[PDB]
RNA sequence: CCUCCGCAUAAGCCUGCGUCAGAUUAAAACACUGAACUGACAAUUAACAGCCCAAUAUCUACAAUCAACCAACAAGUCAUUAUUACCCUCACUGUCAACCCAACACAGGCAUGCUCAUAAGGAAAGGUUAAAAAAAGUAAAAGGAACUCGGCAAAUCUUACCCCGCCUGUUUACCAAAAACAUCACCUCUAGCAUCACCAGUAUUAGAGGCACCGCCUGCCCAGUGACACAUGUUUAACGGCCGCGGUACCCUAACCGUGCAAAGGUAGCAUAAUCACUUGUUCCUUAAAUAGGGACCUGUAUGAAUGGCUCCACGAGGGUUCAGCUGUCUCUUACUUUUAACCAGUGAAAUUGACCUGCCCGUGAAGAGGCGGGCAUAACACAGCAAGACGAGAAGACCCUAUGGAGCUUUAAUUUAUUAAUGCAAACAGUAUACCAAACCUGCAUUAAAAAUUUCGGUUGGGGCGACCUCGGAGCAGAACCCAACCUCCGAGCAGUACAUGCUAAGACUUCACCAGUCAAAGCGAACCUCAAUUGAUCCA
RNA sequence: GCUAAACCUAGCCCCAAACCCACUCCACCUUACUACCAGACAACCUUAGCCAAACCAUUUACCCAAAUAAAGUAUAGGCGAUAGAAAUUGAAACCUGGCGCAAUAGAUAUAGUACCGCAAGGGAAAGAUGAAAAAUUAUAACCAAGCAUAAUAUAGCAAGGACUAACCCCUAUACCUUCUGCAUAAUGAAUUAACUAGAAAUAACUUUGCAAGGAGAGCCAAAGCUAAGACCCCCGAAACCAGACGAGCUACCUAAGAACAGCUAAAAGAGCACACCCGUCUAUGUAGCAAAAUAGUGGGAAGAUUUAUAGGUAGAGGCGACAAACCUA
């Protein structure tokens, strides 16, 4: 991911991670199950509904996605009409 | 690569000029034609291939006289210096040409056919149908280029109105203008295909290296081609 | 001298292709110089000449960054010198034609001291400046006798 | 093939 | 005593065995003092070969080889004329040597003349003794190749037979010098022709290819490739190919017929051969004894007619055998001389070295112990010879295997024609009664035969290729929660017989030992009141 | 105590400032280090390649306009390993050193010297007494690897336990590593002296400071922000391109020359055989005379033979009587 560039000497990110995932401010990444739009005629409606759900990642996957990004993608955005605004902060956490 | 040609003589003379061998070397120096190199030293003779040519302050026909028949190593046939007037020029010898012969170099085309011998030269417009000719030209006042080897000869076929079709030794027809001067008869030094080489020493003396020793697989061009006769090529310019 | 892909796609082979313009050996006629020249002209040049209404206008209006040729700059400099020096172009016995030619090309008229340095390269300019600033070294005897006569006049008139 | 290495001569100062 | 040497010319740094002092130290493989030196002294003087030629036009076909007979073929190494202007003259480079190229004072190499041994030039030996071993020389009672795979040094002087190649020659400089490449004879294809080789040539020529003389001959084919005509064809001395079965009277080896295919179903010749294993073939000879050699046979199912088949005139440092005569290779070795060997005088290595106070047997260990266990063995130190061991010295093995590390060759493995010749289109010129003709030279698009700009060649394989497999489920190994492999032994699956509420949300769990994936379901709105075991496909893009 | 150990100066690297130079006379474009004579032709051109994506065919900062935040954002990319701006607030003239070194360090340098090839090119150590060397004095010695002074004395990985004394008595299988297992007969080593091998981001841990704000503009924030400390090796291949060099050995060609006694000479790309061209075999050595030699047995030696001189054909090639043979061991 180029830890040191040749012009600015900073850290670069992977645009695939940004285009395929979505990081929340709490420290979770929202992904999408693969194969949710291809070959839907041989799958049961239960599987079709399960594939169309925002599934969270794990620990090592979240750590990898954080290491592949810089400090810009780990901030807090205040959009006007953000459907994921209620998922930024995570309450009722006891270790 | 300082490669300069030995053809540095813009004036016709009689003394044999020394020639330099090449061995397949052009101006760059790389071998481009294989099979040439290493031979006996030879001297070049300035051979005048143009038969009819007027002298200084001359225009009409002139007589000649064969002196002595020699040999030319630069070609297969032999040459013979023929004197006449106040100059001597080398011309190609013909069959049955010895010392003390008399030949004519005319140009006035006649109404009827002239029954010339096999030594003199006359334009194709005065020669009978079916005559063994040699050293035929292509353009009026250009020079003899076709049929110049040893024993090669051509036979007149037909006449139209201003052309003359000449049968080439390759059984191919070729027409030319009527005002072209061509010799009559066959070239001397016959029986050349019977020259048994006997040993590679003769080929090394002539200046021919042996062929390549690589085994080349014959492609599709090694088969016999039974092809018809190509059409007659015309040199007469028509507007 | 650029590069062209195979079937107009970047997922193939990158080949190199060099385009060449078309050359038509034509013949023109300059009215300012009154002499015909054989120039292997192309098509865009002919179009620009037709749009500029003649060859002299196309040469005098286009700047140095448009001709991209030394002959064009030489022709421009020659026309400028001919229009500035007012030298007889054709010949006497008919000055009306020369007057009309000079009046047709009157929207420029570059002075003589500036038209001689139009189109020249750096080496040619240096050579011209050296030839103008040549001047054989004057003997010091003249300067010495001048200083001497000046000093004697200054000491005598006082 | 015919493998062979050429010897190396030292400078004439030692 | 040798002279297989030397003197000059040619090439080559130019002072490199003349004197003087130092010669204490420093280079002689040791010394004197000097071909492996420090400083000073000056050699070589040209007549030797060079340093060269005032122009304008023109002239130069009857070789050399004692050149006089003769005789040729590879057709050849030497010459002037008319005119104009020019009467100043001897300058320059080296003349030494014991010498050059190979790291050297190297048993290597160097072109021509001179007497081919002389009038040039040098010393195989430092001394002491005669150890073993090795190398170079003379011969030997009897056998003369009986030893060795093979006549392998050697001296006598040596005949015949077979294969291969026509011959001379040349090729792997530095392990193969050959049957290997070439050579005249033959055959195939291409080209109607003027300036830079081809060629200052003309279809008895030139270029591109296959075998390689003389004697007998080259029988067939365009279904497949290429080439030529675009007339569906021609080409094979162009790439290549010329059957099987059944019936066949006593025995292999058949006359003949039927059947299916196709261009023909092996022609001539020759041989168990340089010729797949059977093959040490029948048999004769050469020896008393012969897979060695010659002669007549093809089931040669894999010889074969220019990938040419066989004898023949001559020949081969090519590969094999033998006859009359002889060489210690042997039975069975020996007599002498030199190099060399042992000691004395000095210069004086290279490979190699973890340290050694370093014996043997049995047994054990990373599987072959002088260093481990039990025994045997033992005052110490040098010289002179052999190899049994220390898996001894030289090359990170050239043989086997791995590598998403390379390179060479050939394509009908992949991107493409970047450069030609042919094409069709568009612009560029000019005539032409609503039509045709598109010449020479530039530009862009797409195609065809040669070059090419780049690349890779998957995995397990009781070492690798060949044998077998590449995804998933079930039965025993794994027996009663769960998981567990094998190139352990078996069934299978890449789907189906019928309604689309096979609609939308939403607590809780299992999870093929991780992840990506898959499955069950509380309840509500909506509606009348799902079967089988594996049964399959993600990112990008469209 | 012999061999041999230390003695600091030519200076060496980067900053700030400053823009730095080029004939005493002769010779220097032909055989440079040459005084003197008749065709004037000579440049104007996408660089490529390695590596990476575990291959590789698209792609891979290097492009010569001062900082930073934006921002590694939109974008380009077999949409993947990677590459990467712009719009925008902005960027305080002048001061002479080394928390670098001292000959195996620092430029290779006292020097681009010797040496290697025809050639481009490669290319290394040097110098230590002293105020008075016009003080040739008497001292300053003492430490590593090699030696004598002063050899060995039976037994054993060289060591330990020990006693009045070295041995004698008992125990005990060198060092690091790929390896389950190594002193194993696997790898490395003769010693001494000098030199040589863990360089760093997002995210983490600890400690000061401030605080709903922290921070010397930009950034973050539902207890946060700033600063400091802490951390990620060396050497070793075959391959490819670009710019220049070679036919003086060897392959081929070109111009002018030279060489071959004697006998049989059948007329001859005939035979034996001198000098000469090449080397089929035996024996000698493989750190030799020699990084390819020594005698004969060898083939040719009137021609497809050898050789002195000069020139040309060079790597995406030259040449080739085709050995993938040769192109300076
Ligand atoms: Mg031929
Ligand atoms: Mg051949
Ligand atoms: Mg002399
Ligand atoms: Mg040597
Ligand atoms: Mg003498
Ligand atoms: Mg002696
Ligand atoms: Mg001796
Ligand atoms: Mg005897
Ligand atoms: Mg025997
Ligand atoms: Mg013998
Ligand atoms: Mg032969
Ligand atoms: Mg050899
Ligand atoms: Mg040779
Ligand atoms: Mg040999
Ligand atoms: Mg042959
Ligand atoms: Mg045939
Ligand atoms: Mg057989
Ligand atoms: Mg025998
Ligand atoms: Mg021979
Ligand atoms: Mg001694
Ligand atoms: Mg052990
Ligand atoms: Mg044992
Ligand atoms: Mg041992
Ligand atoms: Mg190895
Ligand atoms: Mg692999
Ligand atoms: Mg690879
Ligand atoms: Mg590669
Ligand atoms: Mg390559
Ligand atoms: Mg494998
Ligand atoms: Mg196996
Ligand atoms: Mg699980
Ligand atoms: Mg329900
Ligand atoms: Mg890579
Ligand atoms: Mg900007
Ligand atoms: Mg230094
Ligand atoms: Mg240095
Ligand atoms: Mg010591
Ligand atoms: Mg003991
Ligand atoms: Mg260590
Ligand atoms: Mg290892
Ligand atoms: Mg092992
Ligand atoms: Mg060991
Ligand atoms: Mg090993
Ligand atoms: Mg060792
Ligand atoms: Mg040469
Ligand atoms: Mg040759
Ligand atoms: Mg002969
Ligand atoms: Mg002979
Ligand atoms: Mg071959």
């Amino acid at each position: 991911l180029t830890y040191f560039s040749a012009r600015k000497g900073k850290r670069k990110t992977v645009k695939a991670v940004i285009d395929r995932f979505l990081r929340l401010h709490c420290g979770l990444w929202v992904r999408r199950k693969a194969g949710y739009k291809k070959k839907l005629w041989k799958k049961t409606p239960a599987r079709k509904k399960r594939l169309r759900e925002f599934v969270f990642c794990n620990k090592t996957q979240s750590k990898l996605l954080d290491k592949m990004t810089t400090s810009f993608w780990k901030r807090r955005n205040w959009y006007v009409d953000d459907p994921y605004q209620k998922y930024h902060d995570r309450t009722n956490l006891k270790v | 690569a300082n490669f300069v040609s030995w053809k540095s003589r813009t004036k016709y003379t009689i003394t044999p000029v020394k020639m330099r061998k090449s061995g397949g070397r052009d101006h760059t120096g790389r071998i481009r034609v294989h099979g040439i190199g290493g031979g006996h030293k030879q001297r070049y003779r300035m051979i005048d291939f143009l038969r009819f040519r007027p002298e200084e302050t001359k225009s009409g026909p002139f007589e000649e006289k064969v002196i002595q028949v020699r040999y030319d190593p630069c070609r297969s046939a032999d040459i013979a210096l023929v004197a006449g007037g106040s100059r001597k020029r080398w011309i190609i010898a013909t069959e049955n040409m010895q010392a003390g012969d008399t030949i004519l170099n005319s140009n006035h085309i006649g109404r009827m056919a002239v029954a010339a011998r096999e030594g003199d030269a006359h334009p194709l417009g005065a020669l009978p149908v079916g005559t063994l000719i040699n050293n035929v030209e292509s353009e009026p006042g250009r020079g003899a280029q076709y049929i110049r080897a040893a024993g090669t000869c051509g036979v007149l076929l037909r006449k139209v109105n201003g052309t003359a079709i000449i049968q080439l030794p390759s059984k191919r027809q070729m027409q030319v203008l009527e005002t072209c001067v061509a010799t009559v008869g066959r070239v001397s030094n016959v029986d050349h295909n019977k020259r048994v080489i006997g040993k590679a020493g003769r080929n090394r003396w002539l200046g021919k290296r042996p062929n390549s020793g690589r085994w080349h697989r014959k492609g599709g061009w090694a088969g016999r081609k039974i092809r018809p006769l190509p059409p007659m090529k015309s040199y007469v310019k028509l507007p | 001298l650029g590069q062209i892909y195979a079937n107009n796609d970047k997922l193939s082979k990158r080949l190199k292709k060099v385009w060449k313009p078309q050359l038509f050996e034509r013949e023109f006629y300059s009215e300012i110089l009154d002499k015909k020249f054989t120039v292997t002209v192309t098509m865009r040049t002919l179009d620009l000449i037709d749009e500029a209404y003649g060859l002299d206008f196309y040469i005098l209006k286009a700047s140095g960054e448009d001709l991209c040729s030394k002959f064009g700059m030489d022709l421009k400099r020659g026309m400028l010198l001919r229009l500035a020096r007012q030298d007889p172009q054709l010949h006497p016995e008919d000055p009306e034609r020369r007057a009309a030619i000079y009046d047709k090309y009157k929207e420029f008229a570059i002075p003589e001291e500036e038209a001689e340095w139009v189109g020249l390269t750096l080496e040619e300019a240096i050579e011209k400046q050296r030839l103008l600033e040549e001047k054989d070294p004057v003997p010091l005897f003249k300067i010495y006798v001048a200083e001497l006569i000046q000093q004697l006049q200054q000491q005598a008139l006082s | 093939k015919k493998r062979f290495t050429p010897p190396i001569y030292q400078p004439k100062f030692k």
